[PDB]
RNA sequence: UGAAACUCAAAGGAAUUGACGGGGGCCCGCACAAGCGGUGGAGCAUGUGGUUUAAUUCGAAGCAACGCGAAGAACCUUACCAGGCCUUGACAUGCUAGGGAACCCGGGUGAAAGCCUGGGGUGCCCCGCGAGGGGAGCCCUAGCACAGGUGCUGCAUGGCCGUCGUCAGCUCGUGCCGUGAGGUGUUGGGUUAAGUCCCGCAACGAGCGCAACCCCCGCCGUUAGUUGCCAGCGGUUCGGCCGGGCACUCUAACGGGACUGCCCGCGAAAGCGGGAGGAAGGAGGGGACGACGUCUGGUCAGCAUGGCCCUUACGGCCUGGGCGACACACGUGCUACAAUGCCCACUACAAAGCGAUGCCACCCGGCAACGGGGAGCUAAUCGCAAAAAGGUGGGCCCAGUUCGGAUUGGGGUCUGCAACCCGACCCCAUGAAGCCGGAAUCGCUAGUAAUCGCGGAUCAGCCAUGCCGCGGUGAAUACG
């Protein structure tokens, strides 16, 4: 086991945080436990929308927030009937009373978190892994990207012996601290057990 | 984390002593950093996700 | 030496104060 | 180099059970789970069975032992 | 000359890619050597094996397990053990029912938990003149759907880590070679820390790695002054104290700066050897970063997860034990054995950090731990704060000794409901072994080793001598 998470490794440059709220040694642990409660629900439901990211800003009880999805509509609802229930679900969770914007993911095939989610689902439906991977790398590589890679864990195809399927194209320089590489990890329950899915997309350097 | 010993939230220890940090995310009771309420493991997991604001990778 | 409880350097090592090492 | 401070400690379980038991006089046996408590004057003559984690050892309290905790007469471990 | 019974699924040839050799040639790394200081010896601290135990919870096992998970075991934690008590439960989402609001406060009993058991109380919705009737929520039962399980599988797995390692290396696309595995590229000369670069080549290029892009330290410059100065001057309680000023030092953002560029020498080139400027050369010094893969490696006890198993107990609650046992063995450390030393005075010079239910200036009491009381600080303003080693002076004269502080007796202060098992800390006694450590064996190439002290996480307190960091002083040696 080697190699640091390419995001935690690139926070300095090519990659901003997912919560830009300041705090002091007395509340930080709370505002933190909160964000998690937030992402906890957001993901527990908005799964179908396909949520790549979820930023959370703050200034004082005016918890900005956002949610970058591939299919906004799923969030909104008929006119805005869903984005309503949820918007109240936030302040019912935390009597903070906060916003809840929505950014659209231009291409859901250049967001590693989705590409991962993608393959991860196929795996559960029993699609041939190698195919999915081969394909996935394509979807990513076709719609732009100077490089990409996908990794599935083991028990591939219900096998007893856990393996590790590969597949990757173009460049994916992890050692280069500037690559700007989106990384996405998707679990994948199954009748026989878990399978991990990692996704890497290299888009633009400098 | 034996979801039953996660009675730390009890707040009714009879004696404030028995009160013990314990992780908020894993239930991990042995490396809970006051400041984050997390255990050393998750503290490392989230920091990688950039979900812990300000928290970067130190180096010198 | 550093192990002599009731001595100068002894108190320092053990990070304490007392007759053999008062707080000025 | 013993210590406790100003306020000798003794659990009130047996206390109000002894000083009270002194009303009629003495009695046979007692049963405590307070190794914690200090042995005080008003116990001399009593026979307090102390728990050691598995047993309730019968400890006859005397003048010379007034001051020691009860646990000190109910040895925990068993060696050879 | 030359069988048979019985028996095997192979026996063989050539070539390929590897691994291997007590085969060869080049070449690296504190690998050896050269050094300097240590450890297996003592006492003690801590982890472990082994014994023991009602239990001494579990895992880790050559390197890469053994101050490891545990960055804090008195209860808690703890998963262990003994007892007392729960058993749709400590926590989820639901159910028909038998039926009584939620809630507030009690008293028996008990180690606590729990169990009886008795009471203030009884709102809300559509009905009803009312009486009172049927429901939402809620709680309490009684019976379900289930919860829960640090119970077994790390050889069923994610994830994450360690390891061979920052060691270079591992590959691909097309072309070319070969019936084929597969070769060529990546081999070869030169060079590099490097598959680094150069030159040459049936190969031309490319990907993951190397390097670079990020952080810290070293020199200079902008921008900025409740930290700095009296450098400059004038007030002085002669204290940067006050005026006043950003120069300086800092603080912290942004830039500059080094490219083998310049010079001489060698070379086909890359580059090597010097020389000059320069704070800094030829990766300035230290980090972050560890390819294709291997160990079928670690971890289901951090979490997640398939299967398996227990589901009045392999779940749950307490009180008390235990994880701290002790004939014995090992690892990692601490303090020492002393004069290049130990004391007591008195005096200097740090850097990074931490500080509300807190750092705690200062004052008083106490030999002291600490207790009273209180100034200032949400901290470049105040506090922890003394840095220690050093330096000046004085004592000890070489002795188990003014070395060394282990044991043990006594008296106390604190934290905590509570220190018997099983806490640090202070004071008086006591004053052990040890006079430098067998065979073995460990670290380190320079601000490194050695040595000196300071702060942090965890945390009430603490068994920190661990760990992660900080700065002071500052070597030896490397033929090869
Ligand atoms: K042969
Ligand atoms: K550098
Ligand atoms: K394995
Ligand atoms: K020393
Ligand atoms: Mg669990
Ligand atoms: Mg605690
Ligand atoms: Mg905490
Ligand atoms: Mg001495
Ligand atoms: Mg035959
Ligand atoms: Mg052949
Ligand atoms: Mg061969
Ligand atoms: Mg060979
Ligand atoms: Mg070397
Ligand atoms: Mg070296
Ligand atoms: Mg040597
Ligand atoms: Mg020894
Ligand atoms: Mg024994
Ligand atoms: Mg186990
Ligand atoms: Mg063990
Ligand atoms: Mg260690
Ligand atoms: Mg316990
Ligand atoms: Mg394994
Ligand atoms: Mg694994
Ligand atoms: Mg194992
Ligand atoms: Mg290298
Ligand atoms: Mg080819
Ligand atoms: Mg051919
Ligand atoms: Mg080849
Ligand atoms: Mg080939
Ligand atoms: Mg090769
Ligand atoms: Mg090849
Ligand atoms: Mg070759
Ligand atoms: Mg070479
Ligand atoms: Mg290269
Ligand atoms: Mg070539
Ligand atoms: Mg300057
Ligand atoms: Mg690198
Ligand atoms: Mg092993
Ligand atoms: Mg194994
Ligand atoms: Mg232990
Ligand atoms: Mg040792
Ligand atoms: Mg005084
Ligand atoms: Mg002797
Ligand atoms: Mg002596
Ligand atoms: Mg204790
Ligand atoms: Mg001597
Ligand atoms: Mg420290
Ligand atoms: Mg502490
Ligand atoms: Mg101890
Ligand atoms: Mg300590
Ligand atoms: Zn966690």
């Amino acid at each position: 086991g080697n190699k640091i998470h390419p995001i935690g490794f690139r926070l300095g440059i090519t990659r901003d945080w997912e919560s830009r709220w300041y705090a002091g040694k007395k509340q930080y642990r709370h505002l933190l436990l909160e964000d998690q409660r937030i992402r906890g629900l957001l993901e527990k439901e908005l799964y179908s929308a396909g949520l790549a990211r979820v930023d959370i800003e703050r200034a004082a009880d005016n918890v900005a927030v956002t949610v970058h999805v591939a299919k906004p509509g799923v969030v909104i609802g008929r006119g805005g009937e869903r984005i309503r229930v949820l918007r109240e679900e936030l302040a019912k969770l935390t009597g903070k009373n906060v916003a809840l914007n929505v950014q659209e993911v231009q291409n859901p095939n250049l967001s590693a978190p989705l590409v991962a989610q993608r393959v991860a689902e196929q795996i559960e439906r029993r699609f041939a892994v190698r195919r999915a991977i081969k394909q996935a790398v394509q979807r990513v590589m076709e719609s732009g990207a100077k490089g990409a890679k996908v990794i599935v864990s083991g028990r591939i195809g219900g096998a007893e012996q856990a393996r590790t399927e590969w597949a990757a194209q173009g460049r994916v320089p992890l050692h280069t601290l500037r690559a700007n590489i989106d990384y996405g990890f998707a679990l994948a329950r199954t009748t026989y057990g878990v399978l991990g899915v990692k996704a890497y997309i290299f888009l633009g350097e400098v | 984390a034996r979801k039953a010993l996660i009675e730390k939230a009890k707040r009714t220890p009879k004696f404030k002593v028995r009160a013990y940090t314990r992780c908020v995310r894993c239930g991990r009771a042995r490396s809970v950093y006051r400041f984050f309420g997390l255990c050393r493991i998750c503290l490392r997991e989230l920091a990688h996700k950039g979900q812990l604001p300000g928290v970067r990778k130190a180096s010198w | 030496g550093k192990g002599d409880r009731r001595t100068r350097r002894g108190k320092i090592w053990r990070g304490t104060y007392g007759k053999y090492r008062p707080r000025k | 180099p013993r210590s406790l401070k100003k306020g000798v400690f003794v659990d009130d379980h047996l206390l109000e059970k002894v000083l009270e038991l002194n009303a009629k006089g003495e009695k046979r046996l007692i049963k405590t789970w307070s190794r914690r408590s200090t042995i005080v004057p008003e116990m001399v003559g009593h026979t307090i069975a102390v728990y050691n984690g598995k047993q309730h050892v019968p400890v006859y309290i005397t003048e010379n032992m007034v001051g020691h905790k009860l646990g000190e007469f109910a040895p925990t471990r068993t060696y050879r």
